[PDB]
This record gives C-alpha cells, structure tokens and sequence, in this order.
RNA sequence: UCGUGCCCCGUGUGGCGAAAGGGAAGCCGGUUAAUAUUCCGGCACCUGGAUGUGGGUUUUGCGCGGCAACGCAACUGAACGC
C-alpha cells in the first residue's frame, strides 16, 4: 500500500499559496458545508418558521412591486412610441463698415 | 515534447564562478581613496574585472 | 421659398458638432444683438444610437438605444441643409435666446430634446436623422 | 521649482507627507521673504511682503516640519 | 398582494424551470 | 540603461488567460479543466485586464503565471499522452481485427467502468495538496458530503457504477470507523438532507447527506467536472480510511 | 412582433461594389 | 473628515456584483415548505432544493472554478461534399 | 457535449552594416598633483512597472464652453484601416 503524510519544483510557488477568491459580499472564505439554523428543520420551531415565512414574504413583496413597476414603465415607453409614431404618420399625411 | 533525458549530460553541476571572496579583493590603500572616505563616506576597493 | 424653417434637417459642418444632424428649433434670419447674422436655434444628436441586431438580450437593446442630444446656437453659413424634415410636438419652444444663458435651463431644455428624440426613434420611423453621417 | 501663490495650496503642501524640511529667506532689499518647503519632486517658494503677518505664517505651519533660516552665507 | 400565492408562484415558477433543465439506401 | 518596452513586465508577465495556458501546456480544454481541478489552480482577477490582455472581456478567465508553469512539470501530463496513444494502438487493433490484441491492450487502459477506481492515478496529488492530515480532515466535509451524494446517482459515462460502487464503499468504511470509535456526536434533519457533525482527533466534520429518494441531474451543473472532483475525493477518502483504521489498529481495507 | 430597429443590410458583390465574400479557393489553392 | 470616512464567515445568500465566469450566479432557489404544505410526518416530508446543484454552487462561490453555460451544439467543420474518382469512373 | 475540437488572418521571412545620418532623458556652482554634463551640493528630467490619495465623469451613463477658427487639469476606445 501507499500512505501519505508519513528541474522539477519540489517546492510549491506562493502564488499556490495564495488562497482562493471568495464570492461573498464580506469578502470572506465561504464553508463548504455552513451550519444549517432552526427554521430550515423538517419540523421547524414555529418562532423560526415564521421568521423565514416573514422574511420570504418581504422579499416576494417587494420582488412584485419591482416586477409590475418595471412592467409599467415598459408600457409607458410603448405607449409614447406609438404615439409619435402617429404623430409622424400625420405629418407625413400633411406633407404629402467700421 | 521537451526533453527529458536518459542520462545528465553533466554529472556534477557547477559551483558559483564568481563568488564574493573573488569579487571582493582588496581596499585601495591611496591617497585619493583615503580622502574619499571622510570626504564623502566612500570606500574605495580592487574587485574582479568581471563583477558589475 | 425659404426653407430654413422650423423642422427642417440639417448638418452642422463647423465645430465640436460637425457631422452631426440637427433640427431647426427656430430660424433668426434678421440676427441678434449677440449673434448679428442670419442663425438658428437648433437641437441635434451628440451620440447617435448603436445598431441592433436580432439576437441582443432587452437589456442590451435599451443600453443601446439612448441618444446624447446637445443644443445649440449656429450660424447659417455653418449648416448644410437637407430635404428631409423631423416634425415634432415636443420641441415646440423647447429652446430660446434666454436658454443658453442659465446652465440648468440647458439642462431642462437637453432632457426634454432627450425625450422627445428617443421616442421618435424608438417608434422606427425618421430612421434617417437617427443614423449617423459617415465622411 | 514651482512657485505657490496661495495660502492654503501652501498650507497643504506642508502638510503632504513627503515634506521633508522648509526654510525661510529674507531680502530686507526688496523687502520680500520667501517660505521654501522641500518636497520629493519639487522645491515649492511661496513669496510675501516682509511682515509680521508673514513671520506669524510660521506659527500656522505645521509643527513637525522642520524649518530653518537662510544664513547670509552658504558654507560648504 | 398576497405573499402566499407569490411564493407558491416562485415555487411553482422554480420546479417548472428545474424540471425542464433535468429533462433509402 | 536601455530603455524597457511596454507591456513586457508587472501584470502581463504576471498572468496569462486560459487559452494562452491550454496552448503553453500543449493540453485539451477536458484535459486542462480536470488537471486544474486536481492541482487547486484557481481563476484569478488583475486589476487592469487590458494590460493583460487587450481582447480581454468579462468572462475572460485570467490564472498564474507561475502556476501554469508549475503545472508544466507534473507527471500526469505523460500519463494522458500515453493514454491517448494507448488508444490509438487499440483503434488499430479493431480496425485490423485482431480482437485478442485489442483486449490485451484494453487491459493496460485501466479503464473505470471495469476498475471502479478513477482512469488516473492521483496518490502524489494527495499529498500535494494536503501535507498534513488534519488539512485532510479540514477537506473532508467537502468530501464526504460530494461522496455521500454520488453514492445515490445512477450510471453515467462520466462516473460508472462500478465507481458509484466504490464511493459507497468508501463511504460505509468511513462509517464503520465512526461507530466503532463512537466519533459521531450530532444529527440534524432538515428539510434539505441529514447533517451529521462528528469529531475525528479534535476536528468538526459536518457532512449533509441526501434522503434515500430519486437524485435530479439538471443541465444547471457542470456534471463531468463535478465527476472529475469526485475522482479526486475517492482517492483522498481512501487513504483518510487507511490512516483512521491504522490508527486504531484495525486491518484495512475491511 | 419583430423589433422595428431591425435592418437589412444587403451587400452587393459585383465589380466594384462591397468586398468579395470569403469563397471556397480549394481549386485554386 | 477625509480620515474619518477613510476609518469608516462568507455568507453565499449575498454575493459581490462582479460576475467570475461567463454570468453572474442567479439567486437561489426558495427552500421553504409552505404553510399549505406542511407536513407531520417524516414519511410525508418532501425535499427541498438540489445537493447536486448545491455543491456546484459551492464550488463557484468559494472560487475553485468558474460559471460557465452549457453548450448543446458545437459549430462543424466546413466541408464540401465529393464523389470519390472510382465511382465516378465506374462505367456499366 | 457526439467534450479530445473549431474559428479568424496574410506579410512575409534571419543577421551584420554609421563613436559625422536617424535617435528618450542634466543643468549650475564647487572640488583634484592628475577625472569630471561622470565626484560633492543644490535643483531637474526620461523610460518602464505596481498601486494608492485628491480631483474629474456618471441617476440625461463615457466632460463642458465658443457662430467659428478653437479652448480648458482630466474627459472610455480592441480588431482592422487612414
């Protein structure tokens, strides 16, 4: 058998060294495997339910809004279009010693 | 593919040709140098031709 | 007939703006005090659309389509005047003599251009004032 | 060189890090003293009236700058 | 805006989308 | 002295793009990727990617120059050729129709679906990158929560089943030790998977394993990358085995 | 609906007119 | 003032907005049993999100590898169909 | 991803050959028995690299002004071309 921990560069570069870029917003070194809380259990503590309930229902609320305000300002855009496109049609229709 | 030999065609690398007990030989003793170390905190030294 | 008018196309061939397509706000045939010569107020295109092409995403369309306008005071003799004509409702006295002595009037009087000049392009149509002059 | 024609580019430009030291020179013939700061690149001469709202300028310098009079003669 | 039918929306939105990516001589 | 030209020092001799890389190391992009997974070479950002490189975009993927280089010497490079030459031979073989010539030559491909064991070997890649074993068992929550997954999924050509038979294999030897060194200390069932929590010489190992139901492969996943992490994983889990079962003096393998 | 910023842009590979198409040379190579 | 503005675990849920790979990771799934759909039961439980997509997206978010998109169809070789000298010789 | 490939481009070919041709950048004062635009003091510059601070630009995303000649401390710009 084999058992570890018992010109070529025998030594690793330090850029190796170097540790890994992280995702994160903090900028720090995510887990592999983060430690799960309460309100992510199959028979969750109802405290914890409802607070991920509450915070879910925040972020699908505010989510909505954004989606129909965004929806409607698109419909604006479109509805001022078609309008001067109009107007050109109709301009067009007019045309035609010290 | 690079090469990778049966054999090292030298056995025996080379030590460093110029070391500092070569690059380094003496102190100039003169007049000139030794105005110039209180003049300007200069030494003044004979080194190998080959030396940068 | 005259025909340096309101609504009418032209390119300006002198200055930061040369090459660039304007239209006729208001013509000064009789000149000003400041400006004692035949000029126009005019706004035009300081950054034409890029082109689209049928595989771009909505978000690249819309980064794409803006327009930079600009306006300007210009002499006649500095214009090259064009057949076409760009007529617009929401240009009509947008800019004045007093426009260009107050930089946030300027500012008022370039969002509006803004606006009235990406609706018209976005609606197709005058897609020859949106596209820019090659020389 | 460059010459400083305002106070507070002058009071900034002593306070910069590299600002190693600064001297004053009197010409009591033109009546003009000059405030000289040393900096890595360049030697910056703010110039004044001989007054003593120019001698209280010192005072308004920072502290930590060292600053030093111009002696009639340059001795090597 | 009832959050409930917005998240079974989601839901609903996130398995349909997870289901289609896991779907003469 | 002689004036220096631009672009011929500081970030353009510090870091090159993936394609100047795969071209230096004279490799294939599968090749390139999997090598990369396994040495723990990892995308890096320069400040300026123009100075790297003026076709630079956003999804342009900048390493280490010393890196690259660094993988230039390492001995699986000889091992992918001689494979694929190996192959060749093999493709002859058929082609001429000498099928007992193309079955001895098949045996020395050391293919996963009859070995259960990964196409290369990885043993000096282990102690590369962990050179001590509590390192080994700080990767191991990545480990065992990768095996403990694919120990559930059906066949691919990416991972055999023959694999899939080792990496639950593995995985039970790893559980044998824990109760019989009564390591595990907590569980916790969420609405995700099991977490197990055990303690193994003064090191937390969290791991989450999946409910006993059909796994979803999604086109979302990068599925033979993640088969080429959980080559690396068996050979790491297996000498983690080796060494546990030797410290509390049992023969192994089981 | 197709966007009506699309554009054709024709090209016309006559004598002196737009640059001639890269073409199969493989006679001629 | 300037000193003072100068003087003022990762968690994967929020991610920095510059992108390490060809796209910028979506936002995960919803792993929430709702309230319609709650369970009392470990027999009844349904499972929520993907192992195998989680463990992909840990991998990128710790900067092991990059994002990158399938690709279904690569683009062919151009090619020009011929017919072979024999059997355009051939003759009956 | 049929993972072990595909795409784009065309112009050829390397070297030597000028202490008066072309060419990135240093001045003054002092100093030795004998060197000095080379040493010492003061005051600068060029080339290349890395990465900050201030300032600039941007919610009308990539500055503003002048009729204009053009100006202003900044004020994106690959391939391929002029």
């Amino acid at each position: 058998t084999y058992d570890p921990w018992a010109p070529d560069p025998l030594k690793k570069p330090k850029t190796l060294e170097q540790k890994p870029i992280s995702l994160a917003a903090n900028g720090k070194s995510v887990p592999a495997v983060p430690k799960p809380t309460g309100g992510y259990s199959y028979n969750p503590a109802f405290t914890d339910y409802q607070q991920r309930l509450m915070e879910e229902s925040e972020k699908a609320i505010e989510a909505e809004r954004k989606r129909l305000q965004e929806l409607e300002l698109e419909r604006q855009k479109m509805e001022a279009a078609a309008r001067s496109a109009a107007e050109a049609e109709a301009a067009e229709a007019r045309a035609e010693k010290p | 593919l690079s090469r990778a030999p049966k054999y090292p065609r030298k056995s025996i690398p080379h030590e460093p040709r110029l070391d500092e007990h070569k690059i380094i030989i003496h102190p100039l003793n003169t007049e000139g140098a030794l105005k110039k170390i209180e003049e300007q905190n200069t030494l003044v030294f004979i080194v190998d031709v080959k030396a940068n | 007939m005259k025909f340096l008018k309101t609504s009418r196309v032209c390119l300006v061939t002198r200055g930061r703006y040369a090459g660039k397509k304007v239209v006729i706000i208001q013509p000064v045939d009789q000149g000003t005090k400041s400006h004692p010569y035949g000029h126009a107020l005019v706004a035009g295109i300081e950054r034409y659309p890029s082109k689209i092409t049928r595989r771009m995403s909505k978000a690249r369309i819309e980064k794409r389509s803006k327009i930079k306008p600009f306006i300007k005071v210009i002499n006649y003799n500095h214009l090259m005047p064009t057949r076409y004509t760009l007529e617009l409702e929401g240009l009509k006295a947008v800019i004045n003599a007093d426009t260009f002595k107050e930089p946030s009037q300027r500012e008022e009087a370039k969002k509006t251009v803004k606006k009235v000049l990406e609706d018209r392009y976005n609606s197709g149509k005058n897609r020859w004032f949106f596209t820019p002059l090659r020389f | 060189p460059q010459e400083v024609s305002d106070i507070k580019k002058f009071i900034e430009i002593c306070r910069r890090k590299d600002a190693s030291s600064a001297r004053i020179k009197k010409n009591p013939k033109t009546q003009q003293i000059k405030f000289k700061v040393r900096c890595q690149r360049f030697l910056y001469t703010l110039v004044l009236k001989d007054s003593d709202k120019a001698e209280k300028l010192k005072q308004s310098l920072p502290p930590n700058l060292q600053i030093k009079d111009v002696p009639k003669r340059n001795k090597r | 805006l009832v959050p409930e039918t917005l998240l079974k929306k989601r839901k609903s939105q996130e398995k349909a989308r997870a289901e289609r990516a896991a779907a003469v001589i | 002295g002689k004036a220096k030209k631009k672009g011929k020092s500081g970030a353009a001799r510090n870091y090159m793009t993936r394609t100047q890389a795969v071209k230096k190391l004279q490799l294939s992009l599968p090749d390139f990727r999997k090598l990369c997974i396994w040495k723990g070479i990892y995308p890096r950002e320069p400040r300026d990617r123009r100075k790297v490189n003026k076709s630079a975009t956003a999804s342009t993927t900048f390493y280490y120059t010393k890196d690259i280089q660094y993988l230039l010497h390492e001995p699986l490079l000889q091992k992918f050729r001689e494979q694929k030459a190996l192959e060749k031979k093999i493709s002859r073989a058929l082609g001429r129709g000498d099928v007992s010539n193309a079955a001895r030559l098949e045996r020395n491909a050391n293919l996963p679906e009859k070995t259960g064991k990964p196409r290369y070997t990885l043993n000096h890649i282990i102690r590369e990158r962990y050179p001590t074993f509590q390192d080994a068992l700080r990767d191991l929550d990545d480990c065992l929560s990768m095996l403990f997954l694919f120990a559930n999924l059906p066949s691919t050509t990416a991972v055999p089943a023959k694999m899939i038979a080792r990496c639950e294999r593995l995985c039970h030897e790893f559980q044998h030790y824990l109760i019989v060194t009564h390591s595990l200390r907590k569980s916790f069932l969420s609405i995700k998977g099991i977490y197990y929590q055990a303690n193994i010489q003064g090191e937390d190992i969290l791991w989450l394993v999946p409910y006993k139901f059909n796994q979803r492969i999604v086109g979302d996943v990068d599925f033979r990358i993640m088969g080429t992490f959980v080559e690396f994983y068996m050979t790491l889990l297996g000498f983690v085995n080796y060494r546990l079962y030797t410290s509390i003096g049992l023969k192994y393998p089981p | 609906p197709k966007n009506p910023l699309l554009e054709k842009r024709p090209r016309n590979f006559g004598i002196g007119q737009d640059i001639q198409p890269k073409r199969n040379l493989s006679r001629m190579v | 003032q300037l000193a003072l503005q100068k003087i003022e675990e990762g968690d994967d849920t929020v991610l920095r907005r510059k992108q390490l790979g060809k796209f910028k990771l979506p936002e995960k799934d919803l792993e929430l049993v709702l309230p319609d759909e709650l369970e009392d039961s470990l027999r009844r439980l349904k499972p929520e999100g993907n192992l195998l997509k989680d463990r992909y997206r840990s991998m990128i978010v710790r900067g092991k590898l990059e994002a990158r998109r399938k690709i279904p169809f690569r683009k062919q070789a151009k090619t020009k169909l011929t017919e072979k000298w024999t059997f355009k010789d051939f003759r009956i």
